């Protein structure tokens, strides 16, 4: 909301926290890596995109679901090539920490 | 009309079916298919959905693509 | 075969429906689509579902949620927020104009043109139920819209289902920490509404819930979004028994037989505890004995009327955790020692006492901490005349100068209508007094 | 049966394509929102 | 949903119409081309408010531009967001206004109503559910007092529930911009009175007194002007558009703001606004931004504040924020400022939350309210008729198109009935 | 089958033929050789209905052109299209009319009936089973009206079961052409309302008001004009000669439009029509077709549709659609306007659906309606005629060539009698 400033970055800051404390809180078998080896079976061609309609499919299988607008803002920042296409690759580079 | 099936579901047992049928001991009325037959129906017709919802959207694609075509 | 229908009308209730739900399937772990990845259950069997949910045929399981409102903004959020996938779609009703903070218009206006559906839509989730334990009714005393239709939606449950118990959570204004300019009107006559018609009643005024949050979760900058959790938090214990195995299980019945002196006095409060954040559990022993006295502190009640001055005349106290059936007795045992606390004359024991087993669950990102101790707290008490008082006391002020009066003249609504509603307010508080009266 | 409309109704006389002197006008009160008046108190029953 | 369409006469009528869709069309992303490049459905989730649609997704302003005179017409065509507009929509005459009322009101403005209610009629019954009008119309103005009071007067006769937003601009002793200006503002009230609901004031002082006192700006334009008063409008359409956490319409806000049936006449400011120079060091917080709300040189009416008591007032927050500091804080005032607000009406202040702040700062404030400071206005403006009545001069005009004596005493009386009323409440006491 | 033939009368019978026939042949894709380069097998599939198959592949118009003097069937077979009607069927004198209402129906007009109705016969005998004619004619035109009348007069007295229809164009009473116009617009009217079927008025000081407000280019042409109406008389046959949901077969028209047997005149227009500057920033959806037929200025006619009260009318909608919204939207025009249609007659619209639109858009619709308004033309006219009567002006031109003024006095009774007649129903009540 309100993303034409900072936004860009500020409605992409909650979005992680979701996905970052969801996973904790349940806490059982949710392997940060289950979304990286999943990714992969949508890929088909290997080229390291997907359009919206898998990675929202790709979300909805681990356990992670969001609003429409969160949605909205991901495409935006992480449609690097103005393509319209998330990089999933990027996406998982990213919520996903330097270690303590 | 007809009466073909005993029940929707289960067709007349085999003559060699019943061997006993000397005494009300065994009715075929408990099912032992109930409980599975149930969830086997699920899917069966989910996949019925998984089918339509797709249809649906493509007739309106084909709708929604004219309407740009004339524009 | 038990199960509960709850009515949310009102945008205040809106925003409790989604606040209200969101904890109960997690407790369950019902997935957000609907279909639950299915588990075996920790506590009382797998049929626990059964009283919040139905089987969907295929798939998903849709809760029990009917939603009336007169505006759009606020409903169809729900409609595509994250639990799109959860309701219905033909189960969140919502109408075209907005009341525009008049009764009259909610309650004589565009009645007959959505009212009927909510009969309509109600019914069918009726007959598929089987055993119904009853029905909550959950609305905002000071909103516009749901005092008419409420209490329209109220009277009409009257003749619909009779016999059947109706329970009811409402909020009424804060005393000084206010929203609008004519919150008192509707309120008078919301209230006015729901005296002769509903069993069981509870008070949430928005200002004492406000207090706690400084005080023991220490948050400075709260918005409604933290209230609600809160409220839902409460909501489960009341029905935890429902479900959950219990050594002494308490079941909605025993609410309307148990907590009301008469039939016409029913206005009852509830509490919390334990409240304690973790950033503080590091000290709290957060022990049976302690949180059993915090339920009858002054400051965490949740409605700002001071218990001191008033006596106890029913009090319905449900525990949920690992304590331990010794302990609870003790507990009491203390309590009625202390003269702070002053039953009547005629109620020789005012404790009905529920246990539960299972602790409750952590809803994602909350400010609540986790604990093995929870009270729910449900007090009919004297001192609840005052808070009448007070909205009275401005209800006359303002009906001098007869302010703001026309727009509910021009709704079809006579002008009359103050006078009962007075008379039958001012009918009520006389009563309390009186039962307060040793013999 | 009677189907009694009430804030906005459908029933008009010159909705669509309706419309084909200086002494009038309005005298003291005729406007809607003036006429800081209101009308008789009736009992009223609420018995039902 | 519940949307509203737009009217506006007269010049400055006209010339806000220029600045009013550029802001409006901002808010929601809208380009000079008006196709739609939006960033997030936060954008569209009600853009049928203020538009319609067509094919290829263009979407038209809800305009309906009328006036006198072309050539104020013709300047707003040619500028920037000027081809939103349809053609189908515009309508003009031929010989114009004269600032006399007689011509706006009588003979002129009769032969063109036609269209324009035609125009008017064309566009309500299409909409899926109407919910008001705004009007903006310059009551300085022939053409803009005469044809557009007389179009506020016609339109309610037909509609019987439709609500209704004015937004006028009464004339200031100081700029006196029209000598005939106390003439037509008195008829104009007289007119008012009777069909208009809300009403708000808004003196040019205030707008030249915003430009330097709140702004600190060199040389500003009728644009800035322009520009100050349209994030007022859109700061009160607003809530009706987007998610909050409590929506209220312009009709929920009526319920609140007008405690008589004809003490309807209300007050609006913005906030929180600074200079290039000073805007560095104060810390934009709520508890700054109510401050220079109630504060009474930020008013945009010459009616000084503080010589009246408050009756009733709105409050509808911008942007995102916790329910505790905006309540607090509204009760923190009612009380502390005890002598100010009347006794027989407790806790008369309203508040509101809108989920999405104006695009480029992160909180904003737009302040309506009854206060009796209003009194002030008319009084002075009653006092100017009577001056310029006593001797006839400049009567004649509206005689010579089929006005007659009688309609003047009787608008008088009215006026000098009105500021009667709306001052025996503030002596008033429970 | 169930074709027809037609009938043009007089100069301006003859133009206006010389586009519909153009626009006939181009929507079944008719080359101006005669030889077919439809698309789809639906252009051909009712060719009968307006052409007669001939050996070479070329087709046959079913035209029969009169005409008193030889340069109209001159022209019309000069210019595009113009060949495709065959020379045997062409018919006219050496001497020509003068706007003679006497010289085209009884001196020179009864000598011709001979050659002209011996054709006419046997192309009606030619169609396998006749549905009816159409007719062509100017009523202030005194060839027109008098031969067009005669035989029209003629026709009836032989086929007693064919259904008759005649397009009219009455002179408007702003613009003026002839000064003979008032006597000769009765004599053909009286002699019209005894013997037509159905005759449509189309008012050509309309049809200027229609090309400036709603064409908008800048210079027309009678071209523009005949445009126009040849497209409106392809309406309301059209869906007869194509597939569709509910076929609307002209005597249809007849069935649902006529209430009593001497109300026998309707109005009718065609739309929707674009701009040079508004063809792409209008809409494109149901309300559209339905919010511009019921407006004031689109009717052909110098009446105006508000004056009175409809006594009934039908729409004919073209192209696809949704037809929930073709039956909702007319229930929608029902409902808000009643006081404007009589209270007795209930569900008082026709409607249908052909599935074949016009060459290069989706919607279309024409409408064709018998309104109570219609009793301004006749006035006009017949206030007219009394005025030059009084005096016996240019009654010498009439009388001199076998007439006399008595029968003018009977036509005014009968024309003035309809006028009174048409009212009594207004103020009639049940
Ligand atoms: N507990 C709680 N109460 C709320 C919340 N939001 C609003 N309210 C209450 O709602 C009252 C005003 O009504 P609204 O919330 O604006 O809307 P409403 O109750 O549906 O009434 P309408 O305006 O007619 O729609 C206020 O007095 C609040 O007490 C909330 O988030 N939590
Ligand atoms: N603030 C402001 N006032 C304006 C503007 N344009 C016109 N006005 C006001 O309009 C008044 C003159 O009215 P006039 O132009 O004759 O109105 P018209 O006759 O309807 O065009 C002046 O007193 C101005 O205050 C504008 O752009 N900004
Ligand atoms: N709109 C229109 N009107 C026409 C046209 N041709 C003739 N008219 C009308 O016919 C009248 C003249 O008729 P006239 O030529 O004398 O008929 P004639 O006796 O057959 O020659 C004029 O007043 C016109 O209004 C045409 O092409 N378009
Ligand atoms: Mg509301």
């Amino acid at each position: 909301m309100s993303l034409y400033g900072v936004g860009l970055n500020v409605q992409v800051d909650r979005i992680k926290t979701e996905f970052r404390l969801y996973v904790s809180k349940q806490k059982g078998g949710l392997n940060v890596r289950n979304l990286r080896r999943i990714f992969e079976q949508l890929d088909y061609q290997q080229n390291g995109q997907l359009n919206l309609d898998d990675f929202k499919a790709g979300l909805n299988k681990f356990g992670f679901f969001l609003k429409n607008v969160d949605y909205q803002c991901l495409l935006k920042y992480f449609d690097v090539e103005q393509n319209g296409n998330v990089n999933y690759l990027a996406f998982l580079s990213c919520i996903s920490q330097t270690l303590n | 009309m007809k009466r073909v099936k005993e029940s929707y579901f289960r067709e007349h047992p085999h003559w060699s079916d019943i061997n006993g049928c000397s005494g009300a001991k065994e009715f075929e009325g408990e099912d032992l298919a109930y409980d599975a037959r149930i969830k086997y129906q699920k899917e069966t017709q989910k996949q019925w959905i998984e089918q339509q919802i797709r249809e649906k959207k493509m007739r309106e694609e084909a709708e929604r693509n004219e309407e740009r075509a004339y524009a | 075969m038990r199960e509960v229908i709850s009515i949310h009308v009102g945008q205040g209730g809106i925003q409790v429906g989604n606040a209200c739900w969101e904890l109960f399937c997690l407790e369950h772990g019902i997935q957000p689509d609907g279909q639950m990845p299915s588990d075996k259950t920790i506590g009382g069997g797998d049929d626990a579902f059964n009283t919040f949910f139905s089987e969907t045929g295929a798939g998903k399981h849709v809760p029990r949620a009917v939603f009336l409102d007169l505006e759009p903004t606020v409903i169809d959020e729900v409609r595509t927020g994250t639990y799109r996938q959860l309701f219905h779609p033909e189960q969140l009703i919502s109408g075209k104009e907005d009341a525009a903070n008049n009764f009259a218009r909610g309650h004589y206006t565009i009645g007959k043109e959505i009212v009927d559906l909510c009969l309509d839509r109600i019914r069918k989730l009726a007959d598929n139920c089987t055993g119904l334990q009853g029905f909550l009714v959950f609305n905002s005393v000071g909103g516009g819209t749901g005092s008419g239709l409420g209490s329209l939606l109220l009277e009409r449950l009257s003749v619909d289902y009779g016999k059947k118990s109706k329970l009811g959570f409402t909020i009424y204004p804060s005393p000084q920490v206010s929203t609008a300019v004519v919150e008192p009107y509707n309120s008078i006559l919301s209230t006015h509404s729901l005296l002769e018609h509903t069993d069981v009643a509870v008070m949430l005024d928005n200002e004492a819930i406000y207090d706690i949050c400084r005080r023991n979760l220490d948050i400075e900058r709260p918005t409604y979004t933290n209230l609600n959790r809160l409220i839902a938090q409460v909501i489960s214990s009341l029905t935890a028994s429902l479900r959950f195995d219990g050594a002494l299980n308490v079941d909605i019945t025993e609410f309307q037989t148990n907590l009301v002196p008469y039939p016409r006095i029913h206005f009852m409060l509830s509490s919390y505890a334990p409240i304690i954040s973790a950033e503080k559990a590091y000290h709290e022993q957060l022990s049976v004995a302690e949180i059993t006295n915090s339920a009858f502190e002054p400051a965490n009640m949740m409605a700002k009327c001071d218990p001191r001055h008033g006596k106890y005349m029913a009090c319905s106290m449900m525990y949920r955790g690992d304590v331990v059936p010794k302990d609870v007795n003790a507990s009491i045992a203390t309590i009625k020692t202390k003269r702070t606390i002053q039953f009547v004359d005629w109620c020789p024991t005012g404790f009905k006492v529920g246990i539960n087993y299972q602790p409750p669950t952590v809803v994602p990102g909350g400010d609540l901490a986790k604990v093995m101790r929870a009270v729910c707290m449900i007090s009919n008490s004297t001192a609840i005349a005052e808070v009448f008082s007070r909205l009275d006391h401005k209800f006359d002020l303002m009906y001098a100068k007869r302010a703001f009066v026309h727009w509910y003249v021009g709704e079809g609504m006579e002008e009359g209508e103050f006078s009962e509603a007075r008379e039958d307010l001012a009918a009520l508080e006389k009563d309390y007094e009186e039962v307060g009266i040793e013999t | 049966f009677e189907l009694s409309k009430g804030p906005h109704s459908h029933k008009d006389f010159c909705s669509t394509f309706g419309r084909v002197s200086t002494s009038d006008f309005r005298k003291k009160n005729t406007g809607t929102m003036g006429s800081n008046k209101l009308p008789i108190i009736k009992p009223f029953k609420y018995a039902d | 949903m519940r949307e509203i369409v737009h009217i506006q006469g007269g010049q400055c009528g006209n010339q806000i119409g220029a600045k009013f869709w550029e802001v409006i069309s901002d808010e929601h992303g809208i380009d000079p081309t008006g196709t739609y490049h939006g960033d997030s459905d936060l954008q569209l989730e009600r853009i049928n408010v203020y538009y319609n649609e067509a094919t290829g997704g263009r979407y038209v302003p809800r305009a309906i531009l009328m006036d006198l005179e072309p050539g104020t017409m013709d300047s707003v065509r040619a500028g920037p967001f000027g081809q939103l507009f349809r053609p189908d929509n515009f309508v003009f005459g031929q010989t114009g206004a004269g600032n006399n009322w007689a011509k706006g009101h009588y003979t002129e403005g009769a032969e063109l109503i036609d269209s324009v209610l035609d125009v008017v009629r064309k566009e309500a019954e299409g909409c899926d559910c109407l919910q008001g009008f705004q009007i903006t119309h310059s009551l300085g103005g022939g053409t803009g007092s005469g044809m557009g009071t007389l179009l506020i007067s016609k339109v309610r006769e037909e509609y019987p529930d439709r609500i209704m937003e004015t937004f006028s601009v009464v004339p200031s002793p100081k700029v006196s911009d029209t000598v005939v200006e106390p003439y037509n503002a008195t008829l104009s009230v007289h007119q008012l009175v009777e069909n208009a609901d809300e009403c708000m004031v808004i003196d040019n002082e205030a707008l030249y007194d915003i430009c330097f006192r709140t702004l600190k700006l060199t040389t500003p334009t009728y644009g800035d002007l322009n520009h100050l008063v349209s994030a007022a409008m859109s700061g009160v359409t607003c809530c009706l558009r987007f998610p909050g956490q409590l929506n209220s319409d312009l009709r929920k806000l009526a319920v609140n703001l007008i405690p008589f049936p004809r003490l309807h006449f209300f007050m609006i400011g913005f906030a929180p606004l600074t200079s290039r120079g000073s805007q560095q060091y104060r810390a934009l917080t709520v508890p700054e931004l109510t401050q220079q709300m109630f504060d009474a040189k930020n008013m945009m009416c010459a009616a000084d504040p503080r010589h009246g008591r408050y009756l009733t007032a709105s409050a509808l927050f911008r942007g995102r924020m916790s329910t505790k500091e905006v309540d607090e804080q509204m009760l923190n005032v009612q009380n502390k400022n005890s002598s100010y607000f009347v006794e027989w009406i407790p806790n008369n202040i309203k508040s509101s939350i809108c989920d999405i702040p104006p695009k480029g700062l992160k909180m904003a404030v737009t302040f309506v309210g009854n206060s009796t400071a209003i009194q002030e206005m008319f009084k002075r403006v009653a006092e100017q008729f009577t001056a310029m009545f006593r001797r006839k001069a400049f009567l004649h005009w509206y005689t010579g198109e089929g006005m007659d004596e009688m309609e003047f005493t009787e608008a008088e009386s009215n006026m000098n009935d009105l500021v009667s009323e709306y001052q025996q409440y503030q002596d008033a006491t429970a």
